[PDB]
Formats: C-alpha cells, structure tokens, sequence
C-alpha cells in the first residue's frame, strides 16, 4: 500500500504568440490514490471549461491525467495550474513559464 | 511490436455509496475505448474513430462486460477491505491491468493480467501464463481460491486466443492512426542564469509515438551526465513534447549540439543557438 | 474486447 504525490507540468500545445489561440496544459501524473483536484488560473481565478483526458495510470499503479483549456496568452496575463491531493501538506501552485 | 491493454480502476468511496469504476483501452499506447459509472447512462464508448466501425453487438457485449467487471470490484473491495482488516469508512482502490504484446506474426510475445490493491502490487499472472506472483497473504488466500477454480488457465485462454485475435483485427481497422509516425519539430531556447553562466534548452514538440531521444553534445560526446530532462508529456492533440537542457559558460553556446531521434525521422536532428 | 472477470472474484 503506497500513496504518491503527483508531479506537475504547465506547459502550452504550441509554442505561445500573444493573441494568438493556443491551449494551456496541465500534465499531473505519478499520484496515487486518483481521487485530485486540478484548477487552471488566468490571473489567480479559476478558468471554468477546463477539459481533462480519461484518467488512467502506468506500470507502477501510479495515475496520471492531462487537464487542458483554449486560452490566447497576452502579455501581463498570468497563468497557472493549482492541484490538490491527499499527499499534498498544501495545494499546490505551479505558474506556466512559458519557456517550460 | 503491438500492444492491447485494458486499465481498470475501482475506487470504494463510503457514505456516496457505490464504487466508482473506469476502463480504459488502448492500442499500441492508443486510447481507443472507455467506460466510466459515473456517467449518465454509462456504457462503452468509442475514443478512437476506427474502433466506430464496431457493430452495436460489440458496443452493447462490452458494456454488459464492464457493468459484470464492476459487480466483481465492488465485491473484490469488500473481500480486501476484511482482509486487510481495514476501516469501514475509507476510501480503497483496486486496479486490474490486463492485454497482449503480439508480434507482427502475430505469436503472443507477453500476456498480462495483474491486479493492484491501495497502489501496491497484489497478485500478478506470470509469463508462463501458469503461475501467480502473490504479493502477501492477501494474495496468497486469492492464489489458492484462483488455482483451485482454474483462473489461470482460462485468462490465458483469453490472452493467447480472443486478445490476440482483437488486436489483429484492430490493426487493420486503424491501421493509418496507430502505424502513423509523427516528426518531432525542434528548436533550441537560451536565457541567461542569475549565476552568470546560460541554460541551453533544447525542444521536440509534435511527435508520435512518444518514444524519443534527447541528447546534447559539445564537440560530439554526449552530456547525459550533465544534462535535465522532463518527462515526457502529452501536447493534448495526439502527439508529445519533450526537452532537454544543459547549463554551459557563456560565450561557448556555439560549441554544443542538441540531438534529437525518433522513429519519424530518416536521418536525427542537429541543431544549435550560436 | 476486454477482459471479463466472469465473477471470478479475489
């Protein structure tokens, strides 16, 4: 019985140009139990369509999932992805670089 | 070499009530199907489109499958949690990997049909197909009840018979999806450190399938040792990203090299910031 | 197609 804390990507589909269409990802894999709790943030507010891919784990039982939206990235908007498990002291916040 | 695999996941959550319960299919590190309780009318669905030729009898006999699956995993949750002697209310996971490598011939290369239980390995069929690999007591008791209803030699019957034979017929009906390969598109990035020296970060994005070598040199040998590397992720339109980085004295960017192989490419990448 | 458990239970 091992419980595993997810590591976290935030990273955009294509390459980002301000006003240009794009998707924000946020990759959360390596966790277990499933059960997470994934917000995208646009400026610290939670972003509402967010999609995510069909939950399904590796070959050590470990889970992962994708979460995603269509955002067009500006020059001052910040964006970030916020996850939430039981492993985790406190949630977690990583900020989309957007060289990462 | 080509794979089918079925992931499955029952989470028992007390006080909601009934075990959540997924399965997911892939082909060759596809996804192709799902199923998901926690949906309206859950059923079986297509996440590929060359799996939609599929006749209603076969969208109709797996659902009917995973609604039995999911009888047995709130009963199999049950069993476990009495023999961990485990606490009544808590949340508890029980996951079921199972599929086929075949080769191109078509010979089975590797069954499997191993289960999890709260993250951990449970109980695992071996390659002979014969035999279990039981990880404690727990498993233990599941072994002798298994060997003694003859399990092993009836999932392996599945393995090397209906397996095989749904992945060769798979293949031909998605044969431009999976068979595809995509080329990565590469570039390289530089930002300067705060301690004065300058990380080289070097990027394929666009590729599929997700198997890819990433390697910087500097005057041709390889910096493996010296080098950061992501895990590769999913771009979220079918194809994958990855990059690698090495940090390198500022003014001898022009010396290094990123290297960049994939299965999509006739000939590997080189490329440079200087 | 994928696997039936077949009541075959732990």
């Amino acid at each position: 019985m091992i419980q595993r804390t997810p590591k976290i990507q935030v990273y955009s589909r294509h390459p980002a140009e301000n006003g240009k269409s794009n998707f924000l990802n946020c990759y959360v894999s390596g966790f277990h139990p499933s059960d997470i709790e994934v917000d995208l943030l646009k400026n610290g507010e939670r972003i509402e369509k967010v999609e995510h891919s069909d939950l399904s784990f590796s070959k050590d039982w470990s889970f992962y999932l994708l979460y995603y939206t269509e955002f067009t990235p500006t020059e001052k908007d910040e964006y970030a992805c916020r996850v939430n498990h039981v492993t985790l002291s406190q949630p977690k916040i990583v900020k989309w670089d957007r060289d990462m | 070499s080509h794979s089918l695999r079925y992931f499955v996941t029952a989470v028992s959550r007390p006080g909601f009530g009934e075990p959540r319960y997924m399965e997911v299919g892939y082909v060759d590190n596809t996804e192709f199907v799902r199923f998901d309780s926690d949906a309206e009318n859950p059923r079986y669905e297509p996440r590929a489109r060359w799996i939609e030729q599929e006749g209603p009898e076969y969208w109709e006999r797996e659902t009917r499958r995973a609604k039995g699956n999911e009888q047995s995993f709130r009963v199999d949750l049950r069993t476990a949690l009495r023999c961990y002697n485990q606490s009544a209310g808590g949340s508890h996971t029980l996951q079921w990997m199972a599929g086929c490598d075949v080769e191109s011939d078509g010979r089975l290369l590797r069954g499997y049909w191993q289960f999890a239980y709260d993250g951990s390995d449970y109980i695992a069929l071996n390659e002979d197909l014969k035999t279990w690999t039981a990880a404690d007591m727990c498993a233990q008791i599941t072994r002798r009840k298994w060997e003694q209803a003859g399990a092993a030699e009836r999932d392996r019957a599945y393995l090397e018979g209906e397996c095989v034979e749904w992945l060769r017929r798979y293949l031909k009906n998605g044969n431009a999806t999976l068979l595809r390969t995509d080329p990565p598109k590469a570039h390289v990035t530089h930002h300067r450190r705060p301690e004065g020296d300058v990380t080289l970060r070097c990027w394929a994005l666009g590729f599929y399938p997700a198997d890819i070598t990433l390697t910087w040199q500097l005057n041709g040998e390889e910096l493996t040792q010296e080098m950061e590397l992501v895990e590769t992720r999913p771009a979220g339109d079918g194809t994958f990203q990855k990059w690698a980085s090495v940090v390198v004295p500022l003014g001898k960017e022009q010396k290094y090299t990123c290297h960049v192989e994939h299965e999509g490419l006739p000939e590997p990448l080189t490329l440079r910031w200087g | 197609r994928g696997p039936g458990r077949a009541f075959v239970t732990i």
